[PDB]
């Protein structure tokens, strides 16, 4: 004795993907981009009685990041100079004055032929460079030419654009909510009681470093490894850290730089001199702080992979500095620092800080895609850095020797992956309003 | 409860919610236009919000409910979709639980609905002529 | 049976399946949005047809239609529009052959139908 | 009178004139629309925003019960709070464009209380069947 | 006595035009783009007891597929590189080596300076060109013919350019109609039509005088033009059978690439292994002469009873017009037809062997302010198209008249799929004197 | 005692900005950007007892004209050859062949390389040009003006850039409404008003000094500012009559032209047949001198009946700030108008302006970007309308104030020609008070 009775306004939804729009609280390309204002509300609302099944893993709006972080980035660095017309024959000699032991011939001193507002006069230019932007012609050793002249045109940077990054709020577009996961103890890859709708995320800060995370959020009450498929060694490591470390970075030496004229409209920057004694970049961290920390990270790794283990602590493989070293951007700078000194320990059951050497280069690939270069113009004067370690990616080597040791190293990983760990807590889905239900009413009918 | 407050609530619970939900369903300015990407995503997807709720009104109209938010129709509630107490679903089950209680079963209903509307109709023109 | 099923069949006979056509109006992406021409011409044909949607229901408001698909007026129908006999017009006439034969009207007949409503509602409000 | 025919009318004697304004909302060359690729999306976002906010008063209409008529008598008083003008004025010396500016201040509290006063009685109808 | 009653939803429609959207079944150009997905679904709707009206000769879809071809085209090529730095003085000889008498001096041996990856550096290189595309500068100086007028862009060697099937579908509030009367000349009233969701999958074949791999017609041979008796039209011709052509390029070519920049790498002819003949293409004569013989019968129906049907070639314009040409392989062919087109017909076999040649520097669609570079192909070229029909025009009551093959909009080539096929716009509003009144 | 009655249709509206749509009637650049066409049928609805607040320097459709014909242009440039690879050294000597006028060393003869169709091929070419167009280095060196700043594009002959009348319309849900007082000064409460679908049209003419080719007055000349007692603004005047300026490239011109690349081909100046002649501009003076007197009639009356107006010449700066300047015949004309500033007011003789010319064109007080006008053969002449001006007070208490040709930036021309008009927002939906309590069943 019961019909149809349908209702529209239900307070339901599905998983879905869509497109979301970015906003800011106000040079700088994010600022640019995410010109949209944010709403001072938080505009979250708990729900009671509600669960949710968060895969972290499977989110679309880490893909999102990615792919709009890229446009951004090649938006910005289309309307600049070509530098097409420098990619020559470079001669070179090794830098021999004010040069300490740990330097030698990693700073070169070359001169060139360059263009000049006429196309019938030409300008001769000297400049410095750090070994890993040139290479031998074909070998001669006064003959060089830039790395990039057999792959691709770069394009400088134009001096005055930011990418600082800057913490960027995701919004949902009419018909669509976000939901987020408050368990502190959450994992990713599984349900969640913690549920509260969301309008806009948080501000997440851009950040892009290899295989330390800097100055993202901060895990609450312990440390929390997060992780797909965990036996399996070909999956990485997310480590949350509860408590930052600080890192100090620096770029020493005092870099007076100069710029002169390409061609009409165009002007090219580059090093000019350097003054004091040359040294290589470097960045500290208190050494007890460190072991604190990676004694930290042990236990919970312990927990997972059993009490009677021994957790030894391992260098990376070798290959391209982009993997291999910590690559992030200081102060403007591309830096490629030597983390060996952070993994040189085994565990088993006034800071002296480790400082590690950092390598800089002026030609930079980017996203881990070739075909395309970026030149970095030099920053004028000295270069320091404060920033906070908030997590870590790290490999294990696998393989099965029961031993019970085994071995974690410097995780390689995806610029995703590094934004995955922000988006754990988010979810996106879909308001389907209608519906329907039984009823002992029928239609009155007339 | 806000939008969406009520979505841990029971199906009787989230009664007079309803007005909530319908209500948020429908909602620099040089970058916005010289990104020709970005603004072709930005309009697509306002333009998409559109096509949908379009598509629920095209429905409520079909099926004889337009503006109502809640109606009952003609249409006899089936064994074979669900067996379970009238106060059970309306007092206890989440609405959420619910569109998981019923299941591959929205097209059946709406072409019991659309049909009984269009017969309804016909019925009421023979009787004014 | 389908969408135009009945368009060859008589008026009378295809008015129940005005559901099935008013259903049909409102019936890779990473590589498309890459072609502004692709997309934008695409959309703009997608938003069109929003438009002309809109404007049939717009009308149906107008002239008190909007809430069924089978709509009776005030309005007397003209002679000089049609003096057809209403068995030849429901029972052996189809829709495209009628819908042709009255072209020109069809202007006169709407504007008939929007002031017929706007005098029954003065009407209930004064009433009220 | 024509679109816009009048704003100097009163609000009474406008009253006769509300089908037509209701009228003017959604009212090689071609080309050019791909050709110059931010004009043809300028035009395309206006046109775009034109018939969102036509949905959204239209929805407004329907929650507050009024729906696709142009003159509602609703189940919500006129507040003693609200400025205490003559009904003789405001019906035959006040216009539409004069009496809306006197009473502006209040446009989000009278909706909110149109959209109240409907959802009540609606459910109180599911009751009564 | 009647009122005006509204009715929604009722099934009629006016002839109209909009943009359709392209879908394939499913890294090929054309698939890329037409990357909507069809659905599974061979959706048609009889209608019953409806006549419409075709005219295929007014068609917007040929104008549309048209439009889009050439986008599409243009799109390719867009992020591929140019090849403007080799632009230059040529110093040319004749290649004797292996050739005879039917290529003689066809084929030179140049050499000339172009670009390196490094700015300041150049090279010398040797090249293998076909006279078509080089014009003597005045001795051994030569130039790429097209420096003067356009940019030379060389075509994507990764991209594959084979036509695939694509299917039109219609956007919401649209349909298609088609004719499946299969005697309908196209411009007729047709009595037996149905409804189309999708149109079926027509590929986008290019060629000029014969078409290539396109429907046959059941009902023998129709011929069929905007106006038969209009001499300025352009007939086309369906056959009900094809006939098959075997084409090919026989020479074995080694290709080599060299960077003229960074990431710009041009493709170079390199050599010749083995002998040097002419490409060509071969067709069985009794099958061309079984296919007039048909087509003239049809001819006469039109013409005459006593009307003699002379054929001959092309009476003259550029290589686009005068010869038959197609893409086999990728490489663009230009073959003579006058074997094809010698009889006159009145009221194990021996095969038609057709001389071709071969060009890389083409202006493309029709268009002149554009130019591209094909990238030749390693090795050698064989390929077997069906003929599917003809591209003809015509010349005191002389009882001979006189049918040549001949070039036109590549448009025309299109109609032919597309005959058959309508586009109209849905109108659901309407309405009819009923005895019934509003209720007051 | 009194409920909610529910209105929609309601007769009402709001100030809104939104986004005109750019119209025309009847190889024109105008036309073939506003391809969109008019309608044949005006449209005019009057509001009687309905008066509306209008402020021209508030006014948003000015800013739109502007940032439109701006992407216009640059739009229209686009495809068209660049001539960057002809930043070449020139080596230039001074022409007094037919000299005349005593214009001497207006005109260089500069002899250069440029490359041809081959990459393998110079040529030395010859070309006439004007000093504003070239600077010297330091039979010397010398470059082109404009070489070291951008890159210089030249722009298709074909096209026709001249101004043709631009009808703005409303998209639905908008609506303009236009103030038709005669005497409105740009501000205030219009009681003269209307509804309008489309504005007239208006012809985008960019000029500097004098307002050519627009509307006139009625009843007298009016003339505005937005602030009156601050200096810093200027002042527009539109006149009640128009004034005839008769405008010439006196000399007769072979034009040659040469390709630089692959369908790339440059235009240039070839040769001059006849006598070198100075560019020039004649106004009757008597007619010049009877509108300054309805002029200063109209400045006394903001300034009082005793005071004493000054005029005088533009102060110094970039020719684009100070000369008068104009496209006629595609030439680009810069004229000295300190001819027409001379007398002091209180209660044939046509003047000829000496003008020059200048090929290398920075636009829209943009920086950064040129274009190069192509020569043009045969001799120009054209005659336009005086239609206004734009004045500056100059800031003792002596009671004699000075008034220059300041000029103004390109908003000032529409600023004019758009004052007429306002854009709003429909706003349908609205309540009342009335008698009745919703029927309850
Ligand atoms: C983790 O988070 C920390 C803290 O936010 C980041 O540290 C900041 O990093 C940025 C980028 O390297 C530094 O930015 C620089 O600021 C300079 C000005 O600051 C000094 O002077 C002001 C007074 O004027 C003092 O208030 C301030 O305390 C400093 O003493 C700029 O001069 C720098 O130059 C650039 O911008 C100017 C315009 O402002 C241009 O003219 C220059 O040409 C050039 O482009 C630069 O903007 C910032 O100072 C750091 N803050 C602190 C407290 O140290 C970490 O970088 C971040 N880590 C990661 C990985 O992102
Ligand atoms: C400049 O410094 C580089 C190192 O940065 C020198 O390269 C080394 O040369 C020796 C002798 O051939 C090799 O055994 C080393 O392996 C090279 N080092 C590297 C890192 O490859 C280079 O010879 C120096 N040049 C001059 C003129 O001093
Ligand atoms: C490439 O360019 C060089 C010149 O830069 C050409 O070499 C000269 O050719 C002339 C004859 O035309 C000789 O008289 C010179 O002695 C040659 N110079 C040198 C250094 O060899 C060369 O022939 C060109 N090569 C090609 C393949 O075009
Ligand atoms: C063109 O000639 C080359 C040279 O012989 C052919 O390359 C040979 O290919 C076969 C396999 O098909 C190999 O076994 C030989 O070793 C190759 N030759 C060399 C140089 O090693 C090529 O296949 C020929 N192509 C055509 C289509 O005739
Ligand atoms: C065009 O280029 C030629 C060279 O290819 C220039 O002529 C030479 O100029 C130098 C100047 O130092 C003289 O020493 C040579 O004797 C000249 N050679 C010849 C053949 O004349 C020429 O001056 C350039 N043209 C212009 C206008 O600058
Ligand atoms: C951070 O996590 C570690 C996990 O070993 C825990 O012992 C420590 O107390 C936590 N810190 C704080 C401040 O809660
Ligand atoms: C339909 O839903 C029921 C649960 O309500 C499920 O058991 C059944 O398998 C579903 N049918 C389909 C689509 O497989
Ligand atoms: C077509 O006509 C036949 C009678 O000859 C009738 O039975 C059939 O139903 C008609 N078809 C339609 C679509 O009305
Ligand atoms: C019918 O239309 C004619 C105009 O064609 C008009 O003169 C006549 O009054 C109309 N009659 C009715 C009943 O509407
Ligand atoms: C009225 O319509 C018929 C077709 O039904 C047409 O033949 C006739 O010419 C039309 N009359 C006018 C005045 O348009
Ligand atoms: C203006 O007011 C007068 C006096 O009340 C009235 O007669 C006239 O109709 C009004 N104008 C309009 C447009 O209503
Ligand atoms: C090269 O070929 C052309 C065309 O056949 C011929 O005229 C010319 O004489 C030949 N030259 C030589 C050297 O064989
Ligand atoms: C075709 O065109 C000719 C003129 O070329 C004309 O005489 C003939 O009547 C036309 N045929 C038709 C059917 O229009
Ligand atoms: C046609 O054939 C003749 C030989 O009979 C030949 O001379 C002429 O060049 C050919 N022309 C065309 C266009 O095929
Ligand atoms: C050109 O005229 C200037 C004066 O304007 C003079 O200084 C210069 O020497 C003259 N040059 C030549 C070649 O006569
Ligand atoms: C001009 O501006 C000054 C302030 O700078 C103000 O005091 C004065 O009233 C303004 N004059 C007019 C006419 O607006």
């Amino acid at each position: 004795n019961l019909w149809v009775t349908v209702y529209y306004g239900v307070p339901v939804w599905k998983d879905a993907e869509t497109t979301l729009f970015c906003a800011s609280d106000a040079h700088n390309v994010w600022a640019t981009h995410c010109c949209v204002p944010t709403d001072p509300n938080p505009q979250e609302i708990h729900l009671e009685n509600v669960t949710e099944e968060f895969n972290m893993w499977k989110n679309n709006m880490v893909e999102q990041m990615h792919t709009d972080i890229i446009s951004l980035w090649d938006q910005s660095l289309k309307p600049c100079v070509k530098l097409t017309p420098l990619c020559v024959t470079l001669q070179c000699t090794n830098v021999t004055n004010n040069i300490t032991d740990d330097m030698r011939g990693e700073l070169k001193n070359c001169s060139f032929n360059m263009t000049t507002e006429l196309r019938d006069k030409k300008q001769k230019v000297y400049s410095l460079f750090y070994r890993l932007d040139v290479v031998q012609i074909n070998n001669s050793n006064k003959e060089y030419r830039l790395i990039n002249c057999n792959t691709s045109a770069i394009t400088q940077a134009c001096p005055k654009v930011s990418f600082e990054p800057i913490p960027i709020h995701y919004c949902a577009p009419a018909g669509f909510a976000i939901l987020k996961c408050k368990d502190k103890k959450f994992n990713g890859t599984g349900p969640c009681t913690n549920v509260s709708t969301v309008q806009c995320t948080h501000g997440i800060k851009p950040v892009v470093s290899t295989q330390l995370l800097l100055n993202g959020s901060l895990a609450e009450e312990e440390v929390i490894i997060r992780s797909e498929n965990i036996t399996n060694n070909a999956k990485n490591i997310l480590v949350q850290l509860n408590e930052s470390v600080q890192i100090n970075c620096t770029r020493p030496n005092n870099n007076t730089v100069k710029s002169i004229r390409i061609g009409p409209g165009q002007w090219f920057y580059y090093t000019g001199d350097i003054i004091g004694d040359i040294r290589q970049a470097h960045c500290n961290v208190s050494k007890a702080t460190w072991n604190e920390t990676l004694g930290k990270v042990v236990k919970q790794l312990r927990k997972h992979f059993g009490n009677n283990t021994i957790i030894r602590f391992a260098n990376s493989s070798g290959g391209d500095l982009e993997v291999t070293t910590h690559s992030f951007n200081c102060g403007g700078e591309f830096f490629y620092c030597n983390t060996s000194g952070l993994f040189n320990s085994t565990w088993i059951s006034s800071n002296d800080s480790i400082t590690l050497p950092c390598r800089i280069k002026q030609i930079i690939n980017m996203w881990q895609r070739i075909g395309q270069a970026m030149y970095a113009p030099p920053i004028q004067g000295v270069i320091r850095c404060v920033s906070n370690i908030t997590g870590l990616i790290l490999t294990r080597d696998g393989g099965s020797t029961n031993s019970t040791t085994e071995t974690f190293r410097p995780g390689g990983g995806d610029m995703r992956d590094n934004w995955r760990s922000e988006l754990y807590k988010y979810k996106v889905v879909k308001i389907e309003p209608l519906g329907v239900a039984p009823t002992r009413c029928k239609r009155r009918v007339v | 409860l806000g939008f969406l407050g009520a979505a841990g609530s029971t199906m009787g619970a989230a009664s007079m919610t309803l007005t909530v939900q319908a209500r948020n369903l429908l909602s620099c300015q040089q970058h916005l236009l010289k990104d020709t990407h970005w603004g072709i995503k930005q309009l697509q997807a306002r333009v998409l919000a559109v096509e949908h709720y379009l598509r629920d009104q095209q429905l409520l109209g079909i099926w004889g409910c337009s503006g109502k938010l809640i109606c009952c129709t003609n249409v006899p509630w089936n064994s074979s979709w669900s067996n379970r107490n009238l106060s059970e679903i309306w007092d206890n089950m989440t609405w959420l639980q619910w569109d998981k209680e019923i299941s591959n079963y929205t097209q059946i209903i709406y072409g019991l609905l659309e049909e009984s509307q269009n017969q309804q109709e016909k019925n009421e023109q023979d009787l004014l002529e």
